[PDB]
DNA sequence: TACATAA
């Protein structure tokens, strides 16, 4: 190669710790510009093969070995809350230990047994990339489980799993709070019912994407009809408003 | 476009706000405010036999329509015209009307019902309704089934009120507000000009005591007990604090928002000595408001009813009418059955994960979904297409001996194995209910000494590069990693990262991308080493990057 | 925007307060007039009060420009959109107007302050202050001005703070959700801006109980045809509020008759949709209300006419 | 009217029969093009339903229902495959009980001009129904435009 | 048959 093989710009710029809010501003400000120009140019020069060309940047050396990632230590990143509204890809688990992690499991459970248990047997941390395509170390679900008799509460269980959940196989009951864009149906009969039929095939947009075992019409099923009726009971009562 | 399909949808909320503010704005009388001397008598009981007939007053109005027909419209007008609460029933329908909300306008962070009126951990494992009750009255008033609704919800609104009026310091009423009143009365000022600057002063006040309009966003999904609750709640909020809607004699409106007819509620119930679950279907709020004939003519619900018609997702024509005809209970015809016949496909067609690639299979059952689950990922192991690899985890329970001991003691049950008690109440140790749809292997149980503690293990198999969803909090971070050039421009140009993190965390969030764009740099040569790009290009851009840096 | 404040008792016609309106942004950007009160304001909701619909906007202080040299800066800043530097504020700062405002506040901080207890019981000798004497004395010794903010200020800055930045609920906010929201084009942004978050609650029309998108769809037919501006703003100058400034300051819609007319079309618009919309309402419940037909044409007519009256090609021609 | 101006027309089954040479009248024209489908049916059936091979060896259709929209055409074994009855293709009944299923074929137009042929079964055990007609699978057979 | 709330 030649004698510029590195970006020799790393031997002629250091990047000091920042400092109170208008340093970190302006130490962002100038990194960003120097980056953006070094983009700009880049672009300028080559084009759409430099666009989706594959970028990997982590803050600490990360080695991705089979399914497993491999990194020292986890310090650098900021903290932040996990959306169940949010769209996650699983990328694999990580053995590095968080003590952001293990401190907030100490401190919420009171039950000191389970802490010195997990910690003397870690599970692994699960790393997950986002839309935007950030990766993330998750904390393991932890679940506390009271038992109240009568008039006696029992710390009974403590549960320990990583709380994800895959949209590929669903109940029918648990996709009325969903929407979905391919669904295929399996009923089941002898306990068929109407409502459960048209939340089923409630959840497609269009008839094209949508299957079944069965013609739940032709079939037997049970009808109840008592808040149908009410409605269209008030789609008559001039008091009720109608919005189109 | 985007013009008229906001037209009917803008003109036709104006009746719903001035009817809300015309309810919002009622005031009772003098005798009809329940006192603190009745949640005082309530905390002092010991068995919901003793509860008095006595009323609490209230109004709802109802805003009842199809998913996607366009209520959230009307809650985002509501929001920011009225002064109102904006909960929900669930924690994904929260986030979904906060993520509506803050990209309308603007939004304070939405929190889910039972927050908002106090429900705790333990709450959660409490024995909704043990204590018999039979309606006296023929037909039943307001009082009888506000006391019913109690007596269901025993344990959790003893609980509650117990805290509430606990967490008082003693016989120290909270002067949050006293003391702002007194002042006013002091210095002879307009009455609420200072009272009503508590809640800016003062950061840990509950929501109750800031509006006394409380949207509710998918009440289908809740039961009935909850609507009278939530009022108790907010009387007993406004009575500890002496709250100035309190003192200038205000009720609670409950505005509701959600589809009675494709969504439901379920009641679940244990027999310890059969260690058996029993779920059955019961009434939501919505089904309650709607057929009660009581609560009919006592919320005059023909006048506090708006249903929204038409739906923005169906566009075919067929497919349209058998959904009306499903919802609105109409009379089933040949042709419909007819129609229906294009979608039927035989059933080891649908459970074989060959076919179909990529759909979502709705089951009856979780020892389908199980099963279904563990045939694909058999498939996938052997047929793998590449890019996805299938490895498994390990996940545990850890049972306390002396609690299993104090647990058998109460309940008798001589023998009581590990494996059949872990196996029967599968279905409650966990906290989200897709943990019976998870592949999982051999369970395996072992004996802990010197902590006394009994281990469950087992492990639990998932396929990488897979699109999954959080059920939990699950407080997370992120170490970098942006896929490709352009999405880091993307994030980089826009700052709208940052807002979306709390209003504490930005200044070592600004350092957090500092540093990865610092580490960004180097292997870009590794792109200019891809096959047979140029010779000459490359000295060029050496040229360029030089001249920039200097 | 600016107004002047009206004596004459009698209703202007549409037609006057247009004319009135106008005569006030001239051809230069800079108001007429020889002296001005500013009313320097911030979002935020008011309490205490009760209006058809909640305030969005919360004055902050008030200023009086009656000098040459400050009506010079006023009408430069307002022109062009060169900001006012802190030392033409703190000299022509109108001292009991802003802190009339903050009077209640300060009261409220410092009872938040002194609320650990009121013993006020100490007995002694000397020391036996009245249960309600301690308080008084308190309350008289504070000065509801200058003087008891800057003290708190020094001596609780962290609380202060925390306690203004919730009475101004989203008064932080950065230029890219300002673009995003009332923007992006140039036109929506200078008036839906000026109506929604000042006009709109000071006029108190029809308008005042729309949301921003109904704003916002009400201006999009506002069709006054363009004036080309040399250069617009773009994308990696939103870090600062000095761009979008100067491009909302220097446009074309923020003076003459083309902001000084788009209230009115916002109530013509209003009452136009209106007329129509209760009339096709009233005919739909009343076919509704006797109707003797059996449940599936019902629903057959419901539809059908609810669709007959605001088809898509209806709605574009109405 | 709105929705013939608004989806656009939908044709009928004897032009999209009509465009496999069969007309939905005097009976044979149905028959043949049913003995033309048959394979696929049966190809079908051996993938989905193994167990029951041999009972479909030699089959005959006879018309059964005909209308406007729907046909049903009934799949009789030539009355020669011993098994005079055809067995229920959803569940296993009893012995004595024996499932005395008849097997139809059900023509419609369904799709966008496209022609969708369906396998439907009415059993007279206890368990199914009887007098009602169960819907198995539908195959699309829209090809030889 | 079967779901939520806790944080
Ligand atoms: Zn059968």
């Amino acid at each position: 190669l030649d004698e510029q093989q590195l970006d020799v710009f790393y031997c002629h710029y250091t990047p000091g710790e920042p400092e109170t809010t208008a340093a970190v501003h302006t130490q962002f400000a100038l990194l960003k510009r120097a980056f953006l120009g070094r983009f700009r140019i880049l672009q300028e020069l080559f084009g759409e093969a430099f666009e989706v060309a594959p970028f990997s940047t982590y803050v600490d050396n990360v080695i991705f070995r089979g399914c497993e990632m491999l990194t020292g230590s986890p310090r650098g990143g900021l903290m932040s809350v996990a959306l169940q509204t949010d769209n996650y890809t699983l990328m694999g688990y990580t053995y590095a230990r968080v003590f952001a992690f293990a401190d907030e499991l100490r401190r919420r459970h009171a039950t000191a047994n389970v802490a010195e248990l997990l910690e003397e047997a870690p599970l692994p941390y699960v790393v997950l990339r986002d839309q935007h395509g950030f990766m993330s170390v998750v904390n393991t679900n932890i679940s506390e489980f009271v038992e109240s008799i009568d008039s006696t509460e029992l710390a009974m269980a403590i549960n320990a799993d990583y709380g994800i959940s895959s949209k590929l196989a669903m109940t029918i009951t648990r996709s009325q709070g969903l929407s979905l864009d391919k669904v295929a149906i399996c009923f089941t009969p002898g306990n068929l019912r109407l409502n459960s039929a048209y939340v089923a095939m409630s959840r497609t947009t269009s008839s094209e994407f949508l299957r079944m075992n069965l013609n739940p019409l032709r079939e037997r099923h049970e009808r109840d009809d008592v808040i149908s009726e009410h409605i269209l009971s008030a789609l008559r009562d001039p008091n009720v408003v109608i919005v189109y | 476009a985007e013009a008229f399909l906001n037209f009917t949808s803008m003109h036709g909320v104006q009746p719903i706000l001035k009817r809300i503010r015309e309810l919002s704005q009622q005031q009772l009388d003098g005798a009809q405010v329940p006192h603190l001397q009745w949640f005082r008598d309530v905390a002092a009981l010991e068995s919901p036999a003793g509860l008095p007939l006595r009323e609490f007053p209230f109004a709802v109005y109802l805003i009842t329509g199809n998913a996607g027909s366009g209520k959230s419209t009307c809650v985002q007008t509501i929001n920011e015209v009225l002064d109102c609460v904006v909960t929900g029933a669930t924690r994904i329908a929260a986030q979904n009307m906060y993520a509506k909300l803050s990209g309308a306008f603007l939004s304070r962070p939405i929190n889910t019902i039972f927050h908002e009126f106090g429900f705790r951990g333990n709450h959660v494992q409490a024995q909704l309704g043990q204590y018999p009750y039979t309606l006296t009255s023929n037909p039943a008033s307001l009082e009888d089934l506000q006391r019913r609704d109690l007596t269901y919800y025993w344990e959790v609104i003893l609980d509650l009120t117990k805290r509430a009026l606990a967490a008082s310091g003693g016989e120290e009423l909270r002067n949050e507000f006293r003391a702002l009143a007194a002042l006013e009365r002091t210095l002879g000022l307009a009455e609420g000009a200072l009272t009503r600057l508590a809640p800016a002063t003062h950061g840990a006040l509950p929501a109750f005591t800031r509006s006394n309009v409380i949207v509710i966003d998918e009440a289908g999904l809740l039961g009935r007990h909850l609507l009278t609750a939530v009022v108790y709640c907010w009387w007993m909020i406004n009575a500890l604090y002496h709250t100035p809607q309190y003192a200038a004699r205000l009720r609670p409106v409950l505005v509701c928002v959600g589809s009675p007819t494709q969504t439901a509620s379920l009641e679940s119930t244990f027999e310890h000595q059969k260690l058996r679950c029993s779920v059955r279907q019961s009434e939501n709020v919505l089904t309650y408001l709607i057929c009660n004939r009581t609560l009919r003519e006592y919320a005059r619900l023909s006048y506090s009813w708006a249903i929204f018609i038409n739906n923005k997702r169906c566009v075919e024509h067929e497919f349209g009418n058998l959904m009306k005809v499903l919802e609105y209970g109409l009379p089933i015809t040949e042709e419909h059955m007819q129609f229906v016949d294009r979608f039927v496909v035989p059933e080891n067609y649908i459970t074989n994960p060959a076919n179909l690639p990529g759909w979502t299979r709705l089951f009856s059952s979780h020892k389908e979904v199980s099963a279904y689950m563990a045939k694909l990922h058999a498939y996938l192991k052997v047929t793998r297409e590449g890019e996805f690899v299938v490895f498994t985890l390990p996940v545990l329970t850890f049972v306390s001996v002396k609690e299993f001991d104090e647990y058998r003691r109460l309940t008798h049950q001589p023998g009581l194995t590990i494996e059949k008690w872990l196996t029967a109440n599968a279905s409650r140790i966990t906290n989200y209910s897709q943990s019976q749809d998870q592949d999982a292997g051999h369970m395996r149980c072992e004996v802990h000494s010197k902590q006394q503690l009994v281990v469950a293990r087992n492990d639990v198999t998932y396929v990488l590069n897979s699109q999954i969803a959080v059920t939990a909090r699950l407080r997370k971070l992120v170490f970098g990693f942006s896929g490709t050039f352009r999405a880091f421009e993307a994030v980089l140009r826009d700052d709208s990262f940052v807002k979306t993190q709390g209003e504490t965390s930005v200044e070592f969030a600004y350092r957090f991308l500092s540093r990865l764009i610092f580490s960004g740099l180097i292997s870009f040569y590794n792109f200019l080493q891809r096959p047979g790009l140029d010779a000459t290009q490359r000295t060029l851009a050496y040229a360029r990057m030089g001249e920039l840096t200097a | 925007d600016a107004y002047t404040h009206d004596g004459r008792a009698d209703g202007p016609t549409e037609q006057d307060r247009f004319e009135e309106s106008r005569a006030l942004y001239q051809a230069s950007g800079g108001l007429n007039g020889d002296s001005f009160r500013v009313t320097f304001c911030l979002l935020g909701t008011e309490v205490g009060g009760t209006h058809q619909a909640r305030g969005r906007t919360r004055p902050m202080f008030v200023c009086r420009f009656e000098r040459a040299d400050d009506v010079a800066a006023l009408q430069d800043a307002l022109a062009h959109g060169t900001p006012l530097q802190p030392d033409h504020i703190a000299a022509t700062l109108d001292a009991e107007a802003t802190f009339a405002l903050h009077a209640n506040m300060i009261l409220a901080l410092t009872v938040a302050i002194n609320n650990a207890s009121p013993r006020t019981g100490r007995d002694a000798a000397a020391a036996q202050y009245d249960q309600g004497a301690s308080l008084r004395s308190l309350v008289g010794r504070t000065s509801l001005g200058q003087r008891g903010l800057t003290t708190l200020y020094v001596h609780h800055e962290v609380r202060v703070l925390a306690a203004y930045r919730r009475a101004y609920y989203g008064s932080a906010q950065s230029p890219f959700w300002f673009l995003s929201k009332f923007g992006p084009d140039e036109k929506s942004l200078v008036l839906t801006t000026r109506y929604y978050l000042l006009q709109a609650q000071r006029l108190g029309g029809a308008g005042a109980t729309y949301d921003l998108q109904a704003i916002k769809d009400i201006c999009a037919t506002y069709a006054i045809p363009h004036a080309p501006r040399p250069d617009t703003v773009s994308a990696a100058s939103l870090t600062s509020f000095a761009a979008i400034t100067r491009f909302c300051c220097t446009s074309q819609y923020a003076r003459g008759a083309a902001a000084a007319g788009f209230p009115l079309y916002v109530e013509r618009r209003i009452a136009a949709d209106v007329r129509e919309t209760s009339a096709l309402e009233k005919f739909i419940t009343h076919d509704r209300s006797c109707l003797r037909v059996s449940d599936r044409e019902f629903i057959t007519y419901i539809y059908l006419a609810h669709f007959e009256c605001f088809s898509p090609p209806r709605l574009a021609t109405h | 009217r709105n929705a013939l101006e608004h989806f656009g027309r939908r044709e009928t089954l004897t032009e999209v029969l009509g465009r496999y040479n069969v007309q939905p009248d005097a009976g044979g024209t149905v028959e043949g093009f049913a003995s033309e489908l048959l394979g696929r049916i049966v190809a079908c059936i051996e993938t989905h339903f193994p167990e029951h091979a041999g009972e479909y060896q030699a089959v005959s259709v006879r018309r059964a229902v005909s209308k406007d929209d729907w046909v049903l055409l009934q799949l009789v074994p030539v009355r020669g495959t011993l098994q005079q009855s055809l067995s229920c293709l959803r569940f296993k009944h009893g012995r004595a009980s024996r499932a005395t299923a008849r097997t139809f074929v059900a023509l419609s137009v369904g799709a966008n001009n496209r022609l969708c042929v369906s396998l439907c079964q009415q059993c007279f055990a206890a368990k199914c129904d009887s007098n009602r007609l169960h819907t198995l699978f539908t195959i699309d057979a829209g090809t030889p435009c």
